[PDB]
């Protein structure tokens, strides 16, 4: 999928090389809104019809196993079954990744703090100090 | 995209720049999402790197802080 | 009875002040009628003690409901007598008209019941047999 | 980053319309942004003496909802960083509302614009007082 | 009308049989924005009992019906 | 090649306005336009329970004039060879008509659409026959 | 200037190969109109506000030289 200018669309860039670049490197707020928002409804438009029938799919090709959906086939890779001790349920991965995740919260938002404080001298008048990031800044 | 667009702000604490309706797939346009591979290992992998490497050095009898073992 | 006979009524609606687009402050806060009977009208003032003109738009209506009233009277009976046929009579047949149009609306049977509902600890005061007898 | 320069627009159609009000799908939505796309050229063409084309796909929308209510700003024709200053939308808006009231059978208090208020017209009905015509015709 | 524009609650939802139930549920969902908002408390048989002043009803009340 | 489905449309507005007529520029096209595509988006939905994105891009217009009478047609979203038999467009109008005659304030004589005519409405007035009510009444 | 199809929008045709073989070549009605509709559009378009420019300046050109345009 391929992306081009509005000014002179006979120049259109691929991700790989030219569109990673630009988020890479630029400090331009306009054009890095441009890229930014351009792969998304320029390639993300067409993927939308397809995983909306590649879930389906996926999910009978799990319940045929015995499973009951494709998320609970993908924790199938931590699980262990009677070894006295050992045991873990496919049901348990979600409640230890939701509990772990609660004790970084707090150097995480000390750290969000920290850079939001610091791109508002690199973009002054488009961040707020109490509000959150911009998604195309980061 | 609304559930998607709601827990970004929530969780990560980002916002999008321009509103974005049902006709779009913006999860769907990153290589793991759209090329079928599961994306937790690199959650877990990230916890064992420093369990592994906190218990190594009280093997090897560590002094100061951590990221200097 | 003059200000009646045009379709937008004057009672209907409030007026726009120098600026024309919001309205008068007196007529916002308050009903459009109670404006036009306070201020449009009586042009009241804040107490007894501020007594203030004439107010000309009040003299022509006295003055002609003192005429109506001599040019009636003027002999009292065998002149009175020729008018009471119509007076004494109009009123009966408004009345009725207005009654058979009240009793029709939403709040009417439901503002009657107000009317015949007493309360028997009011009876016992003597203002109210005071004014029963006046 | 947007939330500045958005209007917030609410609509009550089973009050205008008691009944007979038709449903609100997405077809309506298309309508009311070609609409204010309408509006838009309109302004920009005998105040600014331009010619821009601004599309349906222009005019951004947020957070629908049941009440009806939602949020929308403009942005130029195909620059996605240029979003045109809320005060002129204001202006569009108060010189086509009288038209765009029409294509949905609103009036003005169903089709509250929430920043933007109804003025026109003062009461200069009277040439004669017919109050004192009436006192002599007496 | 108020709380409908609090909470964005379709129009024909709220009408006055189900008023209690309406805003007990939008209190207890969000408490912040519902203490907020600013109610008006009246009822039947209460404006029944406005006094009218002295010839001031068939001046205020019959002209105010019949417009 | 494309005049066998072309629909032809009348416009008087000096006539239905008298005056206030508003000048008729492209501006008015481009609503009327986005409006029939509005037209053709709700009878496919709610006849044939399909849903087709038309925009204004697929409304095709020829022969404009003074008399400001054209004709146009309509093809599928992005298949310019697809060109949807008169006999549908014929119907989406038949039933979108009251709602594009209020976008313009025509009124079904200033809008004539030369193939479609009006019929709404039987006489069913008297449940009495007033006339033998007055003749007992004397 | 290039080409491309509405059903794989990741397919462009250039004009030199490619677009002139189809019009050579094809006896389908609908692609030859697809291709011929469409290269006026894509490109037609752009060159339109192009082409204004040039001809007010290639007529002052040759006014200035004793020629009418
Ligand atoms: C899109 O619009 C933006 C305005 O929002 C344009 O950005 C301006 O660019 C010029 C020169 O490039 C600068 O002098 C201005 O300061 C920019 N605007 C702001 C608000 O800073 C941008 O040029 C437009 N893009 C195109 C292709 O026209
Ligand atoms: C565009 O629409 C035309 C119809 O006008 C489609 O052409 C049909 O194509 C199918 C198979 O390709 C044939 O069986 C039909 O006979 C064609 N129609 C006619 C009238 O002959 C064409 O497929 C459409 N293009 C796209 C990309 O959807
Ligand atoms: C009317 O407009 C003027 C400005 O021309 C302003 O000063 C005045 O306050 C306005 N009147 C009201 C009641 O707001
Ligand atoms: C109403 O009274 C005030 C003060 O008594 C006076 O200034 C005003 O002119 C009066 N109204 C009219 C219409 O004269
Ligand atoms: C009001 O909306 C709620 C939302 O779920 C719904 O359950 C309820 O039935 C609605 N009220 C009526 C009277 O339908
Ligand atoms: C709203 O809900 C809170 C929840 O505890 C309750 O304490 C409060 O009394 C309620 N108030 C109203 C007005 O419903």
């Amino acid at each position: 999928g391929k992306v081009c200018n509005p000014d002179n669309p006979q120049e259109c860039l691929l991700l790989e090389p030219g569109l990673n670049e630009i988020m890479a490197n630029s400090l331009d707020y306009n054009e890095r809104l441009w890229a930014w928002e351009s792969w998304r409804s320029e390639v993300g438009k067409q993927l939308r019809p397809l995983y909306e029938e590649y879930v389906v799919l996926k999910n009978e090709m799990a319940r045929a196993n015995h499973y009951e959906d494709y998320g609970d086939y993908w924790r199938g890779d931590y699980e262990v079954n009677g070894v006295d001790g050992y045991d873990y349920s496919r049901g348990q991965l979600i409640e230890d990744v939701e509990h772990t995740f609660e004790e970084i919260k707090p150097l995480y938002e000390h750290l969000h703090a920290y850079v939001r404080a610091k791109l508002m001298n690199a973009y002054p008048s488009y961040i707020s100090p109490i509000g959150c990031l911009p998604a195309h800044l980061l | 995209m609304k559930k998607w667009w709601e827990m970004k702000r929530e969780i990560v604490g980002v916002v999008e720049p321009v509103p974005h309706d049902e006709t779009y797939c913006d999860p769907a346009s990153l290589f793991h999402v759209s090329n079928d591979y599961s994306f937790i290992r690199y959650y877990t992998r990230t916890l064992y790197q420093f369990q592994f490497q906190e218990a190594l050095c009280q093997a090897a009898k560590h002094e100061g802080p951590l990221h200097k073992c | 009875l003059f200000n009646s006979f045009q379709e937008p009524l004057p009672w209907s609606d409030c007026p726009l002040n120098e600026n024309q687009t919001g309205y008068v402050d007196e007529c916002a806060r308050s009903s459009p009628v109670d404006y036009f009977w306070y201020r449009e009208t009586l042009n009241i003032s804040t107490s007894i003690s501020d007594s203030g003109s004439i107010q000309w738009w009040m003299l022509l209506c006295l003055a002609c409901a003192w005429s109506v009233l001599y040019m009636c009277t003027i002999r009292g009976i065998e002149t009175t007598g020729k008018a009471v046929y119509i007076t004494s009579t109009l009123p009966y047949v408004v009345l009725t008209i207005f009654l058979i149009r009240g009793l029709t609306l939403k709040g009417a049977t439901n503002g009657i019941v107000f009317l015949f509902t007493p309360n028997v600890t009011e009876l016992a005061q003597p203002d109210t047999w005071l004014d029963a007898g006046a | 980053p947007y939330a500045d320069q958005s209007i917030k627009v609410r609509i009550s159609l089973k009050s205008a319309l008691g009944d007979k009000a038709y449903e609100w799908n997405d077809n309506e939505m298309y309508l009311f942004r070609s609409s204010v796309a309408y509006a838009m050229r309109q302004y920009f063409l005998k105040v600014k003496n331009q010619m821009i084309l601004f599309g349906e796909e222009d005019v951004r929308v947020a957070n629908l909802k049941p009440r009806i209510s939602f949020n929308f700003f403009v942005t130029a024709p195909k620059n996605v960083s240029d979003i045109i200053p809320r005060t002129e939308v204001e202006k569009a808006i108060r010189m086509s509302r009288s038209r765009i009231n029409d294509a949905f059978r609103l009036n003005d208090n169903s089709l509250e614009f929430l920043g933007i208020q109804p003025t026109l017209g003062p009461p200069n009905q009277p040439p004669v007082s017919i109050w004192l015509i009436v006192f002599g015709v007496v | 009308l108020t709380l409908i524009n609090g909470f964005d609650l379709p129009e024909g939802n709220v009408t006055q049989e189900n008023f209690v139930d309406m805003q007990q549920r939008c209190n207890a969902s969000d408490p912040a924005a519902y203490a907020q908002l600013v109610f008006q408390t009246c009822d039947i048989n209460a404006f029944l009992s406005e006094a009218v002043e002295g010839t001031g009803l068939a001046f205020i009340v019959f002209t105010e019906a019949i417009t």
